[PDB]
């Protein structure tokens, strides 16, 4: 009556990840996720001079690097006591916006369109599954193909965005402790913004509009994937020198109700994580990374994270919901015209249908759109010539956490500084909190429990499994570290 | 057309990422008529258990004549198991199994990135994992299989295609063996294709002469002098970075910060730490 179905590798998302679930009466009953691979950042970063780090961290996640820089380096200027200059803090939001364009626009396209769009007879858009329940007509199907080979373009375009003022990408080097290494200048400004225009065009003209009318042909995909419908935001995209305003502001949701965001609640578990048992259970600033790859009862490398005590997820629905901004016009006018719904901001799509399968692929073309609005006031903001840096010394004791959103969802980093080098790194990422393994108690992760209630029809063809944990964009190298 | 399968150990997808960003005219050509991206598990449509099954089914059919391209380290303490890539009917297949099958039947192997090249970060002080380049794992094992190096972290794109372009002019010159020898001719020492890697950084950089004359940047801002005081490791360095520079010519590491010297075997260590010279 139940069949157990492990599907590894599971396929475009990042890094290296396991599902098995199992199904009885066509649904998933049960699921874990197994992130199969390790590097150990936490422990190789011991030792060095404090500024590596937000050179060495990147290297966690080729696709979401800016967001480690970010946190790292805010973590330094904490450390540091390093004040980054007004024009800096604009410039550090220019680089990492801009790949936030590109990180969606990968995933949409890149990552997840084959969910729905059949691919033509060449490798590697085949072989797939004989039963892959793609819905479109030859007309969507064809624009799905177009836009997907326009979208190659496009999330090269974000690329030279982000490396105009950081250096290159991925694995920028302009940020620092501090601020930004370069000064934009008027020409470079001119150069960021003419390709900001070509992608604010095709966000609004194809991605947004496809992201519905894709959604339109699977409604039954907002039905599944509500997991506990509960959400972190730690703030992300400083607005001012005070470290108050953010483009995202910090929230938690659970239970129907909105709450402040309180670091300290934050503990990780590892009693089915490959980690040494009396790791269990620390707060980032006191964690410990011990691996034990061969101890009984665990199945990954992820360790769990629980917010006073909750299973969270994190990532563009989680922020959209926390921080219920209006939505965008060409959203409105689609919820509208193809599903009949009356919508002014993101909360109206209604908690069951946002927090969903497809809703997690609208939310994050939604957040698309927010974020153009974000990097056109930035472009407005940021002066040409205006120091970007300064030059802190190395403190011989210190400490410092950064917090900032990567694209997948909320990210931290905090360093202990002894003898001018680093005592402790501990980093607590977006993909951990979404596809962690149960916590010692045997609350699932976000992810895990998403799966819950997925339709399996056909277990021959259980396209749906990796269908909901593509919509959670996972990248496994963040998640495991 | 032979087959490609991108197999990725302890690597963060950077490679993958870099070329992704390729403009080099030939790119779009290589993927749709001279090779046949099989696996990728970054972007295939398939997946799990079908998905290695597939990549084996072609790898029988081409066993001699398929293209691994290999990202990431190969861990090989714990047996394995801080690396696992994908599993065939219950059974576990680590990055250590998957070199020790498909590795004695490829034509040759591309290693893609510095990890794969010579260990890199996650082989680095403090590690933990026993994290291998690809060359010493697939020699230690018994195998002989020809790699090339393709360093960087990441590469550039125009470094990955740009090998893909001189060994298939080679193998259309002299055939699949021939063709490998004369690929192994401006290899240097370090197993990297010298057109690219080459010329150092440093004797080509446009602020050698501030660096002749002493004059040194104090604050990264400051474009006019010469990076080294603030870490810049171009000395040591073997890349072109600085004439095609990055992502469509629009800047790169000495530009706008220092070079890290990410290209070298002794990165990061060696090359560390990054902000003092
Ligand atoms: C979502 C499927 C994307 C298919 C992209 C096909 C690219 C190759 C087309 C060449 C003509
Ligand atoms: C982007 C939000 C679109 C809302 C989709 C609603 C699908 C139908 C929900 C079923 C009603 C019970
Ligand atoms: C992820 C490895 C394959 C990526 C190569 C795609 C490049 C296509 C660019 C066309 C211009
Ligand atoms: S030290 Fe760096 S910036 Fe100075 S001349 Fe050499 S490569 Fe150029
Ligand atoms: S300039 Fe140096 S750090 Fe930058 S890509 Fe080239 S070799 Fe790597
Ligand atoms: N985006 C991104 Fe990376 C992940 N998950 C981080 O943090
Ligand atoms: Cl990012
Ligand atoms: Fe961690
Ligand atoms: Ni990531």
């Amino acid at each position: 009556g139940r069949t157990t179905i492990a599907i590894d590798p599971v396929t475009r998302i990042e890094g290296h990840l396991k599902a098995e679930v199992v199904v009885e009466n066509g649904k998933v009953v049960d699921a874990r996720l197994s992130g199969g691979m390790y590097r150990g950042f936490e422990t190789i970063l011991r030792g060095r001079d404090p500024r590596d780090a937000s050179q060495i961290v990147q290297r966690i996640c080729g696709v979401c690097p800016t967001a480690h820089s970010t946190a790292s380096v805010l973590a330094l200027d904490e450390a540091f006591g390093a004040k980054v200059p007004n024009n800096g803090r604009i410039t550090r939001n220019l680089i990492f916006g801009a790949n936030y364009l590109q990180s969606h626009i990968l995933h949409f396209y890149h990552l997840s369109a084959q969910d729905f769009v059949q691919g033509p007879d060449t490798a590697p858009f085949v072989p797939r599954f004989p039963k892959s329940d793609l819905r479109l007509s030859k007309e969507l199907n064809k624009a799905g193909v177009d836009q997907y080979i326009e979208a190659l373009e496009v999330r090269r375009i974000c690329h030279e965005m982000v490396a105009l003022f950081g250096g290159r990408m991925p694995h920028v080097q302009g940020q620092v402790v501090g601020g930004a290494t370069e000064i934009p200048t008027k020409e470079k400004l001119v150069e960021y913004a003419a390709r900001f225009k070509k992608v604010r065009d095709f966000v609004e003209q194809k991605y947004v509009p496809v992201v519905y009318t894709i959604g339109s042909k699977y409604k039954d995909m907002f039905k599944v994937g509500q997991g506990f419908k509960a959400a972190l935001c730690v703030g992300a995209f400083p607005l001012d020198n005070s470290g108050k305003k953010h483009l995202f502001m910090p929230g938690v949701y659970a239970k129907g109700k909105d709450m402040p965001f309180d670091p300290s609640k934050i503990k990780e578990y590892v009693k089915y994580s490959w980690f040494a048992e009396e790791t269990t259970g620390l707060n980032y600033k006191e964690g410990k990374t011990i691996p034990a790859p061969d101890k009984a009862g665990a199945y990954s490398f992820v360790k769990a994270p629980r917010y006073d005590g909750l299973s969270l997820e994190v990532g563009p629905l989680a922020r959209m919901w926390v921080n219920n901004p209006e939505l965008s016009p060409v959203g409105k006018k689609l919820l509208k015209d193809l599903f009949g719904i009356s919508a002014k901001k993101f909360r109206d799509l209604g908690e069951e249908a946002a927090f969903s399968l497809m809703g997690r692929h609208v939310a994050r073309a939604e957040e698309t759109y927010y974020m153009l609005g974000a990097i056109e006031g930035w472009l407005k903001e940021i002066k040409a010539g205006e120091d970007t840096v300064v030059m802190p010394a190395v403190p011989a004791s210190a400490e410092g956490t950064g917090f900032t959103e990567a694209p997948r969802g909320s990210l931290l980093h905090y360093v202990k500084v002894k003898d001018s080098k680093i005592d402790n790194y501990q980093i607590v990422s977006a993909s951990l909190w979404n596809c962690n393994p149960r916590d010692d108690m045997g609350q699932r992760g976000a992810v895990e429990e998403a799966l819950i209630g997925i339709p399996v029809d056909d277990i021959q063809n259980p396209v749906n499994v990796a269908r909901l944990i593509r919509a959670f964009d996972p990248x496994l190298g963040c998640a495991v570290h | 057309r032979p087959p490609v399968f991108w197999l990725q150990g302890q690597g963060c997808t950077g490679c993958s990422v870099t070329l992704l960003n390729s403009v080099h005219p030939s790119i779009a050509d290589v993927l749709l008529k001279v090779i046949s991206l099989e696996f990728h598990p970054t972007v295939m449509a398939w997946e799990g258990e079908h998905a290695i099954e597939h990549m084996r089914k072609v790898a029988e059919k081409f066993k001699g004549k398929f293209f691994l391209v290999i990202e990431g380290s190969v861990p090989v303490e714990a047996d394995g198991k801080y690396c696992i890539i994908g599993e065939a009917n219950h059974h576990e297949i680590s990055m250590v199994d998957a070199l020790k099958e498909f590795g004695p039947n490829a034509a040759a192997v591309l290693a893609v990135g510095t990890c794969a090249a010579y260990g890199g970060i996650p082989a680095a002080e403090g590690s933990e994992t026993g994290a291998t380049a690809v060359s010493k794992f697939l020699g230690d094992n018994g195998i002989k299989t020809p790699v090339v190096n393709i360093p960087g972290c990441p590469p550039h794109p125009d470094w990955i295609v740009g090998t893909v372009v001189l060994a298939l002019d080679a193998i259309k010159k002299n055939g699949l063996e021939g063709g490998l020898a004369e690929v192994v001719k401006v290899l240097d020492s370090d197993g990297r294709p010298t057109p690219f890697f080459g010329r150092n950084i440093h004797e080509n950089c446009p602020y050698l002469d501030k660096y002749d004359e002493g004059v040194m940047s104090a604050t990264f801002t400051d474009k006019v002098g010469c990076r080294y005081d603030l870490g810049c490791k171009g000395p040591m360095t073997m890349a072109d970075c600085f004439e095609r520079k990055w992502n469509g010519g629009v800047n790169w590491c000495v530009q706008n910060a220092v070079c890290i010297g990410c290209v070298e075997p002794d990165f990061p260590d060696g090359k560390s730490p990054f902000y003092q010279a």
